[PDB]
């Protein structure tokens, strides 16, 4: 029997800051234990200093960022050059997402850019539709690797202030770009290690008001 | 006279009179200007207002990052078209990674208002537009009209009083071909060559809407204080 | 294109009249004449053939009086084609209300069915109307006995007595002046003869050129009876009455 | 299937095939609203050219749409039917997907509203048909009276008359009428209605048609009788 | 849901209908009405699937009341049960079936007999002096074949309902949290408010 | 006859001229774009006193942030207002923000064209839609049968709409504030209008980015229309 | 999920976990289940996510739809209804949607539990989701008509702390509404961590477990 | 849905200095049967792109038609097709991915795994895969099926990443592509010493070699080879 569905693996990761926002993922592509590519780009700059990445079936994936760029295209066309809000652009991928329901899209989808605030924002997707703004998200095979660890130095879970003994918690001071970047480059060190589908690449996209900015970072190959 | 109730009925001279008078509403509408060199391609529009309480109608329409056009007789008809463009565009980039070719959009647009002039209950469409476009055999300019005919051209203009920018370019045709490297001197021949359209109106800062796309210029339309420049 | 040949049959003229359905009445006026009359014990269905030949089989032909089902009777004025397009639409309608409820269609409902038919010829399709009119003799145990009348414009209306075809003028004065309320069967039936007998165009009322039926209690306790009378049974009612 | 356009503009702006449609409503009986402090009444014309009628059987001027709402008419009886007929679909389908019964003003827009799409509308001619709806919204004691007319404009009436010899009948309301206080009772209501329809009908005899409908579906139609009895009171006073 | 019962007397038919509405392993209500006056002389009680239930009784019920305004005139029980028959059995072979059985108690206002109709989801009509749906009458017909005349008063048709209640109560594992009764007469529908 | 789709000579659609002579046989409506708000107010015209002139709706709303005011055959406009509100909540839903006052008119303007042998003919009715956006501030827009659309600063529509609009040439500046639109709109209507012009006969509405769109009440009228009054009656 | 919702003299209260879950795995500590559908209706959501957010934000077009045309708010009756009808129309296609309509119209406060069957239930108390029997048990012994909005909101609260503790599928924090006549009130997002310590401090509750 | 009846099995290839080099099999498997010998799996595209299929030979030969037809129609109404507006790998290979993804989410694929080699006109070097499931991805080596597995090792060796390829040779890459398709015939069951292989180079074009066997086999090593543990004669 013809299955329609397929496993590309990979791991993306979305961190929102004050004024700014990042969004990784490693750019190893596979199927069951072979690779397909070492380098194969999975996060996308959509425009509108938009972000957006769909991980777990490429073809899915490949057909929604695909859609969601030209969403924005028409955005244009019929609202006079108007900017689409990351908020305008999640509703609209939660509707792009629904419409398929009854034979979803195999993605977990992240999205990041700036509020209407300039405030850092990130979305997140799970197969079907359901969306909801977040301030950190994992997403794909290493997701449950990660994002504990994003709950810990993030959110500062479970962790207070010594001498108090439980009483008073770690406030939550926010967190630089640069800081930022550290928690994403060792989230994605360790998850190659223990995860069997994820290495060879990492690629961050961040975003400010200045625009869309790329970093590359290379990981094991094994 | 007896052969004008529809599109379906040949005079016996074999004119088409419903098409000859989808062409009048052309000459009807305000003028505009294009032109091209080799490395861009410039279109100028004269816009036209109801009244002093009134804004400007629109002339000119984005297609894609390198294909535009303008507009000269009903405007909704020029919706229409342009949207069919707007998503043959769009199907080039989306099923063949390719940008649409300019003369293969006008092979469309042809093909699109001939199945209007041939069958009984629709109309001819009542406009003529101009594209502009940038694609890989360099800069190209179309007049459309709505019998079907689809025209390149150095340069050309559709609308009212549109013979006298037409005169003009084609003496000025061996200078302004030849302006390469330079939008604002291509787009200043371009201003000039729809001056020679106007009677006792001049041009005005919500009067005059220009667009230009070329070799590294994505298709941009300028109005408001951005003509200013150019008055 | 094919607009130049359109003769457009469902619009109103400047008066606010259907042209289709005052030319369907027109046609109708020319057809033979049907009376309906309704007593208290029955009701009464008669029918004048149109200039018939002596070479017509009249006992196997029928071209006025129809039966929809066991309690409801028509009598047809003007294209009897028309007319049998309509019944068998009606004698359908009426068994899949048998089928659905499990109980005989009451007679408006049927009517109005009918009728709305008629209404939607008028109002879309652009086609031409029926140029029929209906009389509706029937019974149900809700109203008992009951007479209606439809016609091209899809109009229906109720009836102690009342005449279609040619004539009508002329018929409707008559039953309007010997019609009493107190009335029978055999009362009505000699009023339906003799009033087709001063109207008709011909110059003599004879069994060859009628169709009569009745629809009488008169049946073995309470139920109801419709009798579409034979060639030879027209001519006895005929001597009866005192008509030859 | 048959798509002409029949309903179109001429070059002064009207549509023919609409105005043609309200000389139809014209020829129609006469038919009248009147709404009191507490009811309305439906009054309406029949035309006594028809006798050796059956009454018992024949098609009623006023037709119940709900429980709590009420339709007449003026002009061609057919199409009538057919607005009908979908005004009581509706009025099901809104109990049955949003749990209330319609609103008076609510059943009124849905039958403008279908009289509209007949007048730009491929292959179909619009209805010859004005109508006067009335009755009381629910858990409501105040009175509701809309009309409508073929080109599917509509609006609400203190009072109103429609078909043919309307023009005299409204000019007896529009005088007679007081707005500031209107007919108190279910008596001077009808009474009112009653004398509205003197002007035109002709005799006070079975011409007359009066159905009273009060509020929480409270729906009655007067008999020959009782009609006769406000007949014979109003000549009297007359009669001075 | 669970439980319908109904019995026809001398004069009237009693409809009884349990309250219970389960979702998973949790009573989410102890005061539903299984039912719908169809007309002011004709009530419907129904038991079946989620959601069809509901949705079938009020498709019906819209149905007998668009009738009742286009005619002025209130259908007979059996015209109504044949009705519903006919819907249900066009409903069998259709790609997703209403999975809902009903009674129809009845008075005749024309013959002055009461009536009661059982119609499964088939389209299984037939007329009975009492009736069940599912395993209700398993427990209780017994009873019925026992204690039923056809001259029995309404006040007899309740106390022999109230013995068939206290049955269902003793030997069904389901716990289906009483029943609402309603008697159907000449002068209409009425609720029983202590039971 | 002849098609509904057919061009005169003059390159113009036959039908589409015809249904504007409609729209000029229509009651008087009246809109006035400020930089505090837009002000739409609209001729009732009641055919006879026993009419109840409250429930003539010539004022309209579209959202919370777009009026609108018609003119013409006024029952045409009835399917155009659900394509409105429909379009603007259905933008809601696919982008969770207010749709932009020029897109909605865009909308309804594309419904216009849609005729032939979709609807037998264009329609009969013109609309003036008012409304505020974050992108564009306080707008409004004139949308005809033919499928075009204006903006304007100020326009007239309906039986006085040529004189009225002359006078709104006038008296029109870019720093009007609301009270001062509203006592305009007030003066004009009561210019062009054939009855004298109160309450009852006349009816006002708003659109601020605060408060949203807003019917006057025949209360709050009532008092603009004596303080109009009072000001003319000052000079 | 846990949700529940119950009518009292003062309005209705309505209460939600926060946690979804995808297998063992806790994708989300903190999902707002509660939509503001308008300033006097609220619905809650229990089931497919995706299911719940579709329908819920479509119901609420039709909603604000229903406002427009008839210039006045839709009932707490007939919005349910409205989402019992979708539900309809998708019957037997696999959704999973279990929601309570919270209002307050004319009739008074107004309470409906819809689910994917096409269920619409009225009544004064209801509590969907796999932790629902825990919440029904501190409900159903502490419930009153005669609560004050004080009570009432810890009543509420409290349940579903009930619910997160012994249901391993309910958690994250407590979203409490009350929805008075003058519309819904938003009384804070609680965290369920902190909530319980504080909980069995005060309340003495909860004496088997260690703090 | 359908299952797989005469199929063809690996396609590699790989990226060198100035181009793309692809190569595969001409064998047509009928199950274990080896059905057919003459198959030609590598399919030019005007001069400057080599498709490359594996998988259902029936859907190989439709997708070879809906080429042939895809260079007619872009030739219809161009002046410029034989140059600016020739077919570009890039286009052909979106347009096969196009179709793929289509048909797969129809759940009625073309039962394929294709390679779509060429050179762009800016000289730039194109490999991209796509399959069944619509599954698009691009390496420096690419190869369907068993290729993926053996050949893409080796493959790897020479250009193990992006910076590798300038300083790879024609003659380097095409040893290295001759050798894994040995390897191949050695080790895949459904594989045959008969193959093709094509060159799209930036400068010399695209040569074409077709009849190209297997040689330099190493099976002396066979006699020596005994039983399956302790058997000695
Ligand atoms: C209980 C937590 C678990 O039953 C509750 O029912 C919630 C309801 C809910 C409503 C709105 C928003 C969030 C939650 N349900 C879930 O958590 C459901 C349970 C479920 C999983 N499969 C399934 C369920 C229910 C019925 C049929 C089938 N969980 C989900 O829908 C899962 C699939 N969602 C997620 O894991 C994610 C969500 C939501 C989300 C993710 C992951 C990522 C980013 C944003 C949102
Ligand atoms: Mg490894
Ligand atoms: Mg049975």
């Amino acid at each position: 029997q013809f299955n329609p569905y397929g496993d590309n693996g990979g791991t993306i990761l979305g961190i929102a800051g004050e004024d700014f926002a990042v969004l990784a993922g490693d750019t190893r592509n596979i199927t069951d234990y072979s690779i397909n590519s070492r380098y194969e780009p999975k996060v996308f700059d959509c425009g509108d200093n938009i972000v957006m990445s769909a991980n777990g079936f490429a073809a899915d994936g490949d057909a929604l960022v695909k859609r969601f760029k030209n969403s924005v295209k028409w955005y244009h066309f019929d609202h006079n050059d108007k900017k689409l809000s990351i908020n305008s652009a999640a509703r609209n991928i939660q509707h792009l997402l629904y419409s398929r329901r009854f034979f979803p899209y195999y993605v977990y989808n992240i999205i990041a850019g700036l509020d209407e605030d300039g405030k850092g924002a990130v979305y997140s997707f799970d197969p079907v539709g359901s969306y909801q703004r977040e301030q950190c998200r994992a997403g794909g095979a290493a997701a449950s690797l990660i994002m504990p660890f994003l709950d810990n130095q993030v959110n500062f879970k479970n962790q207070y202030e010594p001498g108090t003994n439980g009483k008073v918690k770690k406030p939550l001071k926010y967190l630089s770009v640069e800081e930022v970047i550290k928690l994403v480059r060792d989230s994605f060190t360790s998850a190659t290690e223990r995860h069997i589908q994820v290495g060879d690449g990492l690629e961050i996209l961040i975003v400010t008001k200045d625009g869309v900015r790329k970093e590359f970072y290379e990981l094991k190959r094994d | 006279n007896n052969y004008d109730g529809d599109t379906v009925t040949f005079s016996p001279t074999g004119r088409l009179f419903q098409v000859e008078y989808a062409l009048e509403a052309i000459k009807q509408g305000s003028v505009t200007v294009g032109l091209r060199s080799n490395t861009h391609a410039v279109l100028v529009a004269l816009k036209r207002n109801a009244d002093e309480l009134s804004s400007y109608q629109k002339k000119i329409i984005k297609c894609d990052e390198h294909m535009g056009l303008s507009l000269a007789g009903l405007a909704p008809d020029a919706r229409v078209l342009s949207n069919y463009l707007r998503q043959q565009c769009n199907y080039s980039s989306l099923v063949f990674n390719r940008k649409l070719a300019v003369e293969r959009a006008g092979h469309l647009l042809c093909d699109k208002a001939q199945k209007n002039t041939q069958s009984y209950g629709g109309r001819p469409y009542g406009v003529g537009l101009l594209i502009i476009g940038y694609d890989k055999s360099g800069a190209h300019l179309l007049e459309f009209q709505p019998s079907g005919n689809v025209t390149e051209l150095y340069g050309t203009a559709i609308g009212a009083r549109s013979q006298g920018a037409k005169t003009y370019l084609e003496r000025t045709l061996d200078t302004f071909i030849k302006i390469d490297g330079n939008p604002d001197e291509l787009i200043k021949a371009g201003v000039e060559a729809i001056s020679q359209s106007l009677r006792d109106e001049s041009l005005t800062v919500d009067n005059l809407s220009i667009a230009i796309v070329g070799k590294d210029t994505p298709f941009t339309i300028y109005d408001g204080e951005a003509v200013a420049k150019y008055i | 294109g094919s607009r130049r040949y359109d003769s457009r049959t469902t619009i109103f003229s400047p008066e606010g009249r259907l042209y289709q359905v005052e030319y369907a009445l027109e046609s109708i006026s020319h057809a033979g004449t049907a009376i309906g009359i309704m007593a208290s014990d029955g009701i009464v269905l008669a029918a004048e053939r149109k200039v018939t030949s002596t070479l017509l089989e009249q006992d196997t032909s029928t071209e006025k009086l129809y039966k929809l089902n066991d309690k409801i009777a028509v009598a047809v004025a003007g294209l009897t084609a028309d007319a049998e397009i309509l019944i068998n639409t009606a004698r359908i309608h009426a068994q899949n209300y048998l089928k659905t409820y499990n109980e005989d269609i009451p007679v408006e409902i049927l009517v109005r069915r009918l009728s709305d038919i008629k209404q939607g010829y008028t109002q879309h399709g652009g086609l031409r109307p029926f140029g029929v009119s209906f009389i509706y003799a029937g019974y149900d145990d809700r109203y008992g006995y009951q007479l209606y009348t439809s016609n091209p414009s899809g109009n229906y209306t109720g009836w102690k007595a009342i005449s279609v075809g040619a004539n009508t003028s002329a018929a409707q004065t008559l039953l309007q002046m010997d019609y009493k309320d107190d009335m029978k069967v055999d009362d009505a039936i000699e009023l339906a003869l003799k009033t087709l007998s001063k109207t008709t165009d011909s110059s003599a009322l004879t069994y060859d050129r009628l169709e009569f039926a009745t629809i009488r209690k008169g049946a073995n306790d309470g139920e109801v009876y419709q009798k579409i009378f034979k060639p030879q049974e027209i001519k006895d009612i005929l001597v009866k009455t005192g008509i030859t | 299937g048959y798509d002409r356009a029949l309903s179109i503009f001429s070059p002064d702006g009207h549509i023919f095939q609409v105005e043609y449609a309200l000389e139809a409503v014209k020829r129609g009986t006469c038919a009248v609203g009147v709404k009191g402090k507490n009811c309305v009444v439906l009054g309406c014309e029949r035309r006594s050219t028809l006798k050796l009628q059956d009454t018992r059987i024949t098609p009623s001027k006023v037709s119940k749409i709900d429980s709590h709402v009420v339709l007449s008419f003026s002009g061609l009886n057919a199409d009538s039917r057919i607005l009908i007929e979908k005004a009581r679909v509706e009025a099901q389908s809104h109990r049955l997907t949003l749990e209330d019964p319609v609103t008076v003003e609510y059943l009124t827009r849905y039958v403008a509203g279908v009289q509209q799409r007949y007048t730009q509308s491929g292959g179909v001619r619009p209805f010859g048909v004005s109508t006067l709806i009335a009755g009381f919204d629910p858990r409501d004691d105040e009175p509701k009276l809309y009309q409508t007319e073929p080109s599917g404009i509509y609006s609400s009436w203190s009072a109103q008359t429609i078909g043919r010899n309307s023009k005299t009948v409204r000019e007896f309301l529009e005088k007679n009428y007081d707005r500031k206080e209107p007919p108190a009772t279910v008596e001077e209501c009808v009474k009112l209605t009653v004398r509205s329809l003197l002007e035109v009908v002709q005799t006070g005899a079975k011409n007359i048609e009066i159905t009273v409908v009060k509020p929480d579906s409270d729906i009655v139609a007067l008999s020959s009788e009782e009609i006769n009895q406000y007949v014979t009171q109003i000549e009297q006073e007359k009669q001075e | 849901m669970d439980i319908i019962l109904g019995i026809r007397v001398q004069d009237s038919v009693i409809l009884a209908s349990s309250k219970a509405v389960t979702r998973g392993i949790s009573v989410l209500k102890d005061s539903d009405d299984k039912t719908r006056q169809l007309s002011p002389h004709t009530l419907m009680s129904f038991a079946g699937e989620a959601g069809d239930t509901v949705q079938f009784a009020e498709y019906i019920q819209a149905n007998i009341q668009l009738y009742s305004i286009r005619e002025d005139y209130e259908l007979s029980p059996q015209a109504v049960s044949s009705f519903v028959r006919q819907e249900l059995a066009k409903s069998i072979r259709s790609r997703r079936p209403y999975q809902v059985n009903v009674l129809i108690g009845g008075y005749d206002k024309k013959k002055n007999k009461p009536e009661l109709y059982q119609i499964d989801y088939l389209g299984t009509k037939v007329e009975l002096p009492y009736g069940a749906h599912g395993y209700s009458g398993f427990y209780t017909f017994s009873l019925l074949d026992h204690h039923y005349r056809p001259d029995m008063t309404t006040e007899e048709g309740l106390d022999l309902l109230k013995l068939c209640v206290q049955e269902l109560e003793k030997r069904m594992p389901m716990d289906f949290k009483g029943v609402i009764v309603k008697i159907v007469d000449k002068d209409g529908i009425r609720q029983v408010d202590d039971f | 006859d002849r098609g509904v789709s057919t061009f005169s000579p003059e390159g113009r659609l036959f039908q589409v001229e015809y249904s504007l002579e409609a729209i000029k046989l229509g009651s008087t409506a009246i809109g006035i774009a400020t930089k505090e708000g837009v002000v739409l107010g609209v001729e009732k015209r009641a055919t006879s006193p026993l009419l109840e002139s409250d429930s003539i709706e010539k004022i309209v709303e579209i959202d919370r942030h777009i009026g609108c005011a018609m003119s013409g055959l006024t029952a045409d406009a009835r399917s155009m207002i659900e394509h409105a509100r429909t379009a603007a909540v259905t933008h809601n839903l696919y982008y969770d923000e207010d749709i932009n006052v020029e897109s909605l008119t865009q909308s309804v303007c594309d419904l216009a064209l849609r005729f032939g042998e979709l609807m037998s003919r264009p329609f009969g009715v013109a609309l003036l839609i008012a409304g505020h956006d974050a992108d564009d501030g306080y707008q409004l827009f004139h949308a005809e049968p033919s499928g075009t659309f204006y903006r304007y600063n100020a326009k007239a529509i309906g039986s006085g709409s040529e004189g009225a609009q002359a006078e709104l040439l006038n008296e029109w500046h870019s720093s009007l504030t609301l009270k001062e639109a509203e006592l305009l709109v007030l003066k004009i209507l009561k210019q062009v209008m054939e009855e004298k012009l109160d309450e009852n006969n006349a009816q006002l509405s708003c659109i601020t980015k605060q408060d949203g769109f807003k019917i006057y009440d025949n209360e709050k009228t009532a008092e603009l229309i004596k303080e109009l009054k009072e000001k003319e009656a000052a000079e | 999920t846990t949700t529940l919702a119950f009518k009292f003299q003062h309005g209705v209260i309505a209460a939600v976990d926060s946690r979804a879950s995808a297998g063992s795995y806790i994708s989300a500590l903190r999902m707002n289940k509660v939509i503001e559908i308008n300033p006097y209706l609220l619905g809650t959501m229990s089931g497919c996510a995706a299911d719940c957010q579709y329908w819920e934000r479509l119901l609420a077009k039709e909603c604000r739809l229903y406002y427009l045309r008839n210039g006045e708010r839709i009932s707490v009756s007939a919005a349910s209804k409205l989402l019992s009808n979708m539900m309809c129309q998708y019957r037997g296609m696999g959704l999973s949607m279990g929601s309570m309509i919270c209002g307050w119209d004319k009739k008074g406060p107004g309470l409906y539990y819809v689910d994917e069957h096409g269920t619409r239930l009225s009544g004064n108390m209801f509590s969907t989701g796999s932790g629902n029997t825990y919440a029904y048990g501190v409900l159903d012994s502490n419930y009153k008509w005669d609560l004050s909005v004080e009570d009432a909101l810890y009543l509420g609260k409290r349940s579903i702390l009930a619910a997160a503790h012994r249901d391993a599928y309910s958690g994250g924090s407590v979203n409490l509404y009350h929805v008075t006549e003058d519309g819904w009130i938003y009384h804070g997002n609680h965290d369920v961590g902190e909530l319980f310590w504080k909980v069995k401090e005060e309340e003495g509750s909860f004496n088997n477990v260690i703090g | 849905t359908q299952q797989p009846i005469v199929t063809g099995t690996s396609v590699i290839s790989m990226k060198y200095d100035n181009g793309v080099i692809i190569a595969a099999d001409n064998l047509g498997s009928y199950g274990s049967l080896l059905r057919f010998n003459g198959v030609e799996r590598l399919i030019p595209v005007g001069d400057n792109t080599v498709v490359g299929i594996s998988g259902d030979i029936s859907d190989m030969q439709h997708i070879e038609r809906l080429l042939k037809d895809l260079v007619t129609e872009n030739a219809y109404d161009n002046p410029l097709a034989d140059a600016e507006e020739a077919l570009e790998p890039s286009y052909i290979f979106e347009y096969l991915a196009t179709v793929m993804y289509q048909r797969r989410s129809k759940m009625n694929p073309l039962w394929n795994a294709i390679i779509v080699a060429g050179v762009q006109s800016n000289g730039d070097q194109f490999l991209r895969y796509v399959n069944l499931l619509g599954v698009t991805y691009s390496s420096p080596t690419l190869a369907t099926g068993f290729g993926a597995h053996m050949a893409n090792p080796l493959l790897r060796k020479v250009v193990d990443r992006e910076s590798d390829i300038p300083k790879t040779t024609v003659q380097v890459a095409e040893e290295a592509i001759v050798n894994a398709m040995r390897v191949l015939y050695y080790r895949d069951a459904r594989s045959s010493r008969n193959f093709s292989l094509a060159i799209i180079d930036k400068n010399t074009g695209l040569t074409f070699k077709k009849n190209l066997q297997v040689e330099n086999m190493k099976w002396d090593f066979a006699k020596d080879i005994k039983g399956y543990g302790t058997q000695k004669i």
